[PDB]
């Protein structure tokens, strides 16, 4: 599938946030997906990033009548957990969020002269057209209490979908 | 084997004397409930029977063949010798 | 302070020894198998699967979790992981296969509780 290949590519792209690659956090094997619930088997191994999809069934912008080709606005709910500092309850999440944003930007980040900085990453290899990172949210859980820091980062992936080869 | 059984009974005696202590003090558990909402009720310990069990154990430990002296199975009635 | 930590342990141990049922551990890769495990299976009926309230069809599935003794898992060499399967070999449980999804935080001395999913 198209959507699944894109998701796997984002995952393997974030699974390269590693200390051997020049990042302060090690996410190899820990960019999880399709889990709505993360327990002690996971939380005992932070930091962890999880990419779920938004529960909204939007309608794309169609290129043709017969409504076969469209530009999707596929929203992905990137979120992550890292054990906090009890006296600075949410500072760690800003740093992981920064690493994740910096990694994701590699896909669209042009240099100052309009050329791609990382051409092989750029748009995951033509799989995606756009990557609109939302203003991220770092908060404690609204009810409940935790020494685990939460960051919430919606990502709108733009991609051409032809339902003849979806 | 005699001494392996003797050590068995020594550990059992440790547990039983601790239980007798807690029992006379009123710290012998008859009900337990956890915040898991799971419950366990126990048959109440009896001081006479527990003391008697302690005596069986101590006697077996004192004996050369504990595993036999514990059960006392081949009992026989006490006779008397007269002056 | 008190001996309650041991009382609680013995209580949970007796609860398991009384209410447990045999099971078989089959790992995700099915490379290793461990039979005659003792687990407690907690199942509550649930009707789930409709996005928001869009009017989609629900399916009937359980809200279910499996209690293990940690001593037994260590004894038998069982490293429970996501995706691993628990088969209920007891007669009349239809060899229900339960896929471990995520673990509940260990509170207490004897048992570990995994949230699972019926798969058959």
């Amino acid at each position: 599938s198209q959507r699944l290949d894109i998701l796997k590519a984002l995952t393997a792209h974030l699974e390269q946030i590693t200390i051997a690659n020049g990042y302060a956090y090690d996410l190899k094997g820990k960019v999880y997906r399709g889990r709505d619930r993360f327990g002690a088997d996971f939380t005992s191994r932070l930091p962890i990033v999880s990419i779920l999809e938004a529960k909204a069934t939007d309608y794309g912008s169609f290129a043709n009548e017969e409504q076969t080709v469209r530009m999707d606005d596929w929203v992905l709910l990137v979120q992550g957990w890292v054990k906090d500092d009890p006296r600075n309850p949410t500072d760690p999440a800003y740093e992981l969020l920064a690493e994740v944003e910096k990694r994701l930007a590699m896909l669209v980040a042009k240099d100052e002269q309009g050329q791609p900085m990382y051409p092989a990453l750029y748009r995951l290899g033509g799989k995606i057209a756009k990557l609109t990172l939302a203003q991220p949210v770092v908060r404690p859980p609204e009810d409940g209490l935790s020494d685990t820091a939460f960051f919430f980062l919606p990502v709108r992936v733009g991609l051409k979908v032809d339902i003849r080869n979806p | 084997t005699p001494e392996e059984c003797r050590a068995q009974y020594r550990l059992m005696l440790k547990e039983a004397m601790d239980a007798y202590h807690q029992l006379n003090l009123g710290g012998s558990v008859r009900v337990v409930v956890d915040q898991n909402s799971e419950r366990v009720e126990y048959t109440a310990a009896n001081r006479q029977s527990l003391w008697a069990y302690i005596v069986r154990l101590q006697n077996a430990i004192n004996s050369d063949n504990p595993c036999a002296a514990f059960m006392g199975l081949p009992s026989s009635p006490a006779g008397f010798l007269f002056p | 302070a008190s001996n309650f930590a041991a009382i609680k342990a013995k209580a949970r141990r007796d609860v398991h020894a009384s209410l447990s049922v045999p099971a078989r551990y089959e790992n995700y890769s099915q490379d290793v198998i461990v039979e005659d495990l003792s687990v407690r299976w907690h199942n509550k009926i649930a009707i789930m699967g409709d996005l928001e309230n869009g009017g989609y069809a629900n399916i009937v599935e359980g809200i279910e979790r499996i209690i293990f003794t940690r001593e037994e898992l260590a004894v038998k060499g069982v490293v429970l992981s996501e995706g691993d399967s628990i088969i209920m070999t007891a007669e009349g449980y239809e060899n229900a296969r339960l896929v471990l999804k995520t673990q509940e935080p260990i509170v207490g001395p004897v048992e570990v509780v995994w949230q699972v999913a019926r798969a058959d």
